């Protein structure tokens, strides 16, 4: 999509993510971790039924119209109730392929969208204490813990206590 | 140890699925829902609307009463039936504007006929016809009355019926046209005929034409029927110098969200809110390839056979 | 002191507004807009379009020249409006597709009738009538000329009139249909007429029908009316046996932007460039739930009755 | 919208703020402030009527057409008029209701649009000397008067004079 | 030296285009492409579609078989050219609904007349016109057949043609209408003639007028036209006292891609897929200006005549 | 666009860019330099030609049909068949008009959204050696030659060698 997230810097998606439609993997001292995001899915999953519930389920009653179909060769009659209802058709025929268009590329760029959303939101949290390693991958720069990590996923990791070790860890030689 | 590291990702599927966006004819996503109904129940569901099965009968020949559509006498409808080897059995007939007639009826949703009380003094009532049998016996339309000479006198006839209702009366009538000069004296005394009928607001007068016609059921001679509308208020009037089929009363007008189908397919005990040529159709999905002809409240029928609209994200598995 | 902090962000106000999305039925906005003009000016503006009233007369009447329509003799107008409870004064009548007449006079958008000096030998001509009043004394249609006998004939007549002029003729012309035997011949001497009227591109014959209607205002005998365009180059020609109604001349047909519709509501000073049914309506909006039917530069009209659409961001309150 | 920044990383929206759309609030060694930003919030705007105008005042003049109501029963003419209407109608009322769902769409994720550029501009400015506290306040690690600040706002804030101060104040314990 | 600078940007040109967005009525971009086609190619192509050049000639005379179109008698056409300088030279005619039955024509997509054995005893064919020239000598209609009487007598004519064939067979016939009441007897005995076409499903009874209209290359008299369909298993009949025009054979009716188009334009060697009264245009881009009346694979017609679509980003070049 | 880059924060466009659509220009060691970015530039082009497809070359046959002018005077029949005829050209009209909107807008934004993704990759490689100048520029703070150069627009820079370089650079007074 437009923000180069999913199938871009996201080089691809995960199908053991079975918890939701995003989230964390993660290496810490206590092993390897995979996680689900409900906030970011549900955010997604949200809008598209916003979508079907405004396509899906929107009929309208209609009753005794016009023949559409003859036997009889007539003429001047016939052929104006056929072209009338041959461009009834066409122009919904019209309408049904632009709505999928439109629609389905805005679902695209949307859950492209909410990838970026929770990249920079998590990024937003580690402030100094980790660098973008380009691959939709955070190098935290000190000892973070399944509990430090929850925090993260929480949204109540506090930086300012790693601060001091993380600078350490990311500017010497060594 | 001493670093940790977070990756950010999204889910992906293994067997995804195919949709059009503005610049990719086909692209993979999760998942997609279709939004064309192209399958039919099979058959027409009873429900919710009242349906009528037309069988041996068409709608014309239930209004006018054909013998051997009797049995929908009392009959009204949301949607009607025509079946394709429905046919007619009584006399040999043909209507100026037949389509217009049969929408109209269809519209309104009925055949219940209201009799009223007409006289035509000086000529025999009810005729009969050889190929037009009730039972056994030589019988005609219920709904039309030929009349012909009595004794040696077919009078002039003016007849009047004021509609004083509170609602747009139907009349249906018709005209004999003969085969040969002599059934036409023989029949209604005068060598040419005349049918005039007339309100307040409207007139049309018809004449019939002798000379034989090629045979339908045994018969050269024709039947032409016309009808008249009459607001509250206004009367009704009949001119006859001879030929003139005459009503036995009226149709009454109901503004109706009724209507005829032309479909082949059994009726059955499912349910739906909407009804095609083809069957009952699923209402759920926004559009339909099943088929133009439509009742109810139903789908909109568009050229395209398949239109998925993608309902997750871009489905990008790991690259070998 | 030695650091500073500076915050980012967006407006938002008390009272906000409602609004559709592709993804939100109602999500809230800072401020949106109306798209769908609901509600009407009340009465109709007589600018800037040269409106005209027909209070006691309709379209057909003012063309025919019903003398209660005299006033509309010289008049042209943008849109002509036809009130519920006008009516006709002059002798009863019918015509074969009224509608299409009314419509193409209504489109040409005048009723000015240019007189043609036309002869008829052989027969009395200015026909008058007891249901037709003009002042107190006896009259009939201004723009029909009723022929009848003079003396003890009523000759074959063959009349022209070739239109030399720049443009299309419309002529309008009719037939009567008598009560009775005694009335056609004591008119016109003939028992059966006739009238075949034609050019060198088309023609028309109608053959009257003898015989008592209801009464209307008094008679039971009915004129039925016909018209007949000639283009330049073109002749027109007349022949009568009997029964004709004859006319004046001519009505010049423009090329109009022209029309009439149904109203009841008053005319009024007010000023706009769209007119309805309902009353004249606001211009600005693109979309109308009034009426779908309209005159002039005129909003789209659409079934839903309000549609917003936003003109500022999403309105973000302070969460308690 | 789809940035993430109204109704996202910004919690909420300024009912004080009258002066324009977006702006800053600030505070510094002067004390507190609020001001407002012209050129964004008249790019919003600008856009906004953009559209309004090609949507309002566009109306065709239209003049003699059918009959669309009747009192006589008449059939087969009368049932296509009707049926003709009907579906132009129909066609048009689902257009607009198209047409207002994408404008709006694209309105609010215009205007989140908005609130992120004047974010990433600004940020860009600051350069080395600040750092997103992810609210959409940048902490500034340096003594900022209000003309320093002005100058931020102004788009002329040089950062190579305060970059050894604010550096300073970044990285130590203390 | 001891640094480097890496700056990201996108190319520019310097003669740009402008282009409309939801946001911006002119704002300019690299590049963009025309959706409209406003121009056409100047004449008709004669491929891809097989075309056929009506000149002189209308469908109508050619259906008929006019004299001067007999160039016609063999031809099938994808789309029919009429001429507005064309005419006819064969004996004054008019047709209720012309236009129903040059559609129906048109439709089908051909001329070919199979010809039908038809016998009637008692009265002489191939009625000749002083009007109506093919050659030097006086003829008629190559595919009507004028019947008059034979001695001293004009009798009832009852004649049937079944239609056993596998289609539709369209049968063309008509009637005369005298200019005096002393041709009427002169030519088919009887005073007043009768014309009753039918088929098991239907009917048409017309009945001539009599009396002289304006002349067209000099006659005063007229001859009606009117048309029949047959559907297979049903057989033909025609009844007549007088007057008749008879038939000589059908024509078979295709469900064709045919039809008929007024232009002016000559007709060329170049090659298209879609055609206009301007001349064959161009089939790439989706919309066009040029004309709402088309034929074939052939773009949308819309107001508007250019509608650019940008192709290119937005051209933002170094300001001065 | 939305994204502010094009027509935003980068200033201009180069009318010196014949290679491609987008690209870099340098200044190092070893002179000065332009070359562009197939990657990004075939990516933008690959869409506007899906778009471009989906509208071009998609014609119907059409036979015969009704009649849409007239010369004589008929009235409720003729009126019937011009409006029905006026009011498809109508609909397909507005089809046409906001068809071209919308894709313009789309591909406006499309075209910036390819500006900004090249940008944030290139951030993105450069991790800690580079500071965004906010002209859509960076600072490289060590010597990068031409293959250097070329191994950022390759994609194949490694970070990791220079990083001790680059920061000394990008921290101290001096
Ligand atoms: C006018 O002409 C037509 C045909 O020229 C006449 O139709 C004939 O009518 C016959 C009865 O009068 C009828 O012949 C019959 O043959 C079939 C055999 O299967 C049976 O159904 C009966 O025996 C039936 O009587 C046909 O319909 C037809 N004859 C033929 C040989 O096709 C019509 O009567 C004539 N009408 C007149 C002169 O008024
Ligand atoms: C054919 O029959 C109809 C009805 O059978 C006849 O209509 C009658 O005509 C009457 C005048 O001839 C008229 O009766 C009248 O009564 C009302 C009372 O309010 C007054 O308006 C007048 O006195 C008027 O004369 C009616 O219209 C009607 N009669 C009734 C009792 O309904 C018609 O004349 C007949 N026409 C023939 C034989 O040619
Ligand atoms: C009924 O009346 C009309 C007109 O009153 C008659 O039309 C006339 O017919 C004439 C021939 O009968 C014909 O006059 C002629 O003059 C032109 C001169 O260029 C030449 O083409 C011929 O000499 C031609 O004969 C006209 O068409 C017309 N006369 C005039 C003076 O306009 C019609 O015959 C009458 N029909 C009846 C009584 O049955
Ligand atoms: C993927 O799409 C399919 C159908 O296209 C979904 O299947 C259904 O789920 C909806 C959700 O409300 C139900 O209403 C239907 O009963 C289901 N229909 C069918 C045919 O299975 C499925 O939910 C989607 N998968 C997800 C969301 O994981
Ligand atoms: C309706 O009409 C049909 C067709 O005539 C009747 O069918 C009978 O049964 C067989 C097979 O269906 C037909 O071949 C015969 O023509 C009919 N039988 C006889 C003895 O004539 C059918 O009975 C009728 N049904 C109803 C309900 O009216
Ligand atoms: C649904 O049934 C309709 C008939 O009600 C079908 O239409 C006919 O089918 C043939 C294909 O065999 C087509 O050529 C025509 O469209 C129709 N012909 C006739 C003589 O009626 C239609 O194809 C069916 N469609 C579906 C989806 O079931
Ligand atoms: C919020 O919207 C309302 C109307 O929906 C705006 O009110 C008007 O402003 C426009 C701006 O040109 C004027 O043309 C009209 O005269 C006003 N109409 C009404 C009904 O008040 C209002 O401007 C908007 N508020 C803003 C922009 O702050
Ligand atoms: C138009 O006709 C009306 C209806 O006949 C005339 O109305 C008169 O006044 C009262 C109340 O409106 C009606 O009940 C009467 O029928 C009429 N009066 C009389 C004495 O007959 C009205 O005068 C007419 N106006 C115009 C301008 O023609
Ligand atoms: C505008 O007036 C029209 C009449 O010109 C109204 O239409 C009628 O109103 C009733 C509701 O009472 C509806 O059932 C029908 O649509 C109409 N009936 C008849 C007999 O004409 C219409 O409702 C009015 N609408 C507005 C917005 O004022
Ligand atoms: C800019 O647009 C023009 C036309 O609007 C392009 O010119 C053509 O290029 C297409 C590309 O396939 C060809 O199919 C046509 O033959 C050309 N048409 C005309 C009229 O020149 C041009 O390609 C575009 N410029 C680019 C992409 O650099
Ligand atoms: C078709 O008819 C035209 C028009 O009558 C014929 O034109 C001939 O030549 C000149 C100039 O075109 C006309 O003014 C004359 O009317 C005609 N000449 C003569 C001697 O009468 C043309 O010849 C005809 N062409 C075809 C192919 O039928
Ligand atoms: C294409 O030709 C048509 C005729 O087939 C033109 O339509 C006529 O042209 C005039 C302009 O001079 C217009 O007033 C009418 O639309 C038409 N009038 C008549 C009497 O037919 C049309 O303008 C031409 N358009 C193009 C793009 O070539
Ligand atoms: C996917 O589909 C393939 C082929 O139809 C099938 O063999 C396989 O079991 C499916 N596997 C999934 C969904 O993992
Ligand atoms: C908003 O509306 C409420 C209720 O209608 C009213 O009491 C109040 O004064 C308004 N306040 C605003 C716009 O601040
Ligand atoms: C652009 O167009 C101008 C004016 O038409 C012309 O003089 C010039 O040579 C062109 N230059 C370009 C495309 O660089």
């Amino acid at each position: 999509g437009i923000f180069g997230a999913i199938a871009g810097f996201i080089e691809n998606g995960w199908e053991g993510m079975v918890d939701g439609w995003y989230g964390f993997r993660y290496q810490n001292s206590e092993g390897t971790g995979q996680a689900a995001d409900l906030k970011s899915t549900q955010a997604a999953i949200d809008q598209i039924n916003g979508k079907l519930n405004r396509v899906i389920e929107r009929t309208n009653e209609k009753f005794h119209q016009i023949e559409k179909e003859f036997s009889e060769v007539e003429g001047r009659i016939q052929d104006l109730e056929k072209y009338v209802e041959d461009t009834k058709i066409d122009l919904w025929s019209y309408n049904a392929e632009l709505l999928v268009a439109l629609e389905n590329q805005h679902t695209i760029d949307l859950t492209d969208a909410e990838m970026n959303k929770l990249f920079e939101k998590t990024r937003r949290q580690l402030r100094e204490n980790a660098e973008d390693m380009g691959d939709g991958c955070f190098k935290i720069y000190h000892k973070c813990d399944n509990a430090c990590i929850e925090s993260i996923r929480t949204g109540t990791y506090d930086h300012y206590i790693y601060r001091d070790e993380a600078l350490n860890n990311r500017f010497q030689s060594g | 140890n001493n670093t940790a590291t977070l990756c950010l990702g999204h889910h992906a599927v293994a067997n995804g699925t195919l949709v059009k966006t503005m610049t990719d004819d086909q692209i993979e996503v999760t998942n997609a829902t279709e939004l064309v109904q192209s399958i039919s129940m099979g058959k027409i569901c009873n429900k919710s609307y009242r349906i009528l099965d037309g069988r041996n009968c068409t709608l014309i020949d239930a209004m006018l009463g054909d013998p051997h559509c009797d049995a929908f006498q009392y009959e009204s409808w949301d949607l009607f039936i025509e079946r394709s080897n429905a046919f007619s059995n009584c006399y040999p007939y043909d209507i100026p504007d037949y389509a217009s007639l049969r929408s109209i009826v269809a519209s309104s949703g009925t055949v219940e006929f209201t009799a009223e009380g007409f006289t035509w003094t000086g000529v025999t009532q009810n005729g009969r016809s050889g190929a037009c049998k009730r039972g056994s016996a030589d019988s005609f339309f219920s709904r039309l009355n030929w009349l012909t000479k009595s004794g040696s006198s077919y009078p002039t006839l003016n007849v009047t019926m004021p509609n004083n209702k509170n609602f747009d009366k139907l009349y249906i009538w018709g005209i004999h046209h003969p085969s040969s000069n002599q059934e036409q004296t023989k029949l209604y005394i005068q060598e040419s005929g005349r049918v005039t009928v007339s309100t307040k607001r409207s007139q049309q007068t018809i004449i019939p034409n002798i000379g034989s016609r090629p045979l339908v059921r045994g018969q050269s001679g024709r039947i032409s029927i016309y009808w008249t509308i009459v607001k509250p208020g206004d009367i009704l009037m009949i001119n006859s110098n001879g030929n003139l089929v005459a009503p036995r009363g009226y149709f009454k007008l109901n503004t109706g969200k009724s209507s005829v189908m032309r479909s082949d397919v059994p009726i059955d005990i499912c349910v739906s809110e909407c009804i095609t040529p083809n069957g009952s159709i699923s209402n759920d999905k926004p559009f339909q390839n099943v088929n133009k002809v439509t009742y109810g409240k139903c789908p909109k029928y568009i050229r395209q056979n398949t239109l998925k609209l993608a309902t997750g994200m871009r489905n990008v598995p790991e690259k070998q």
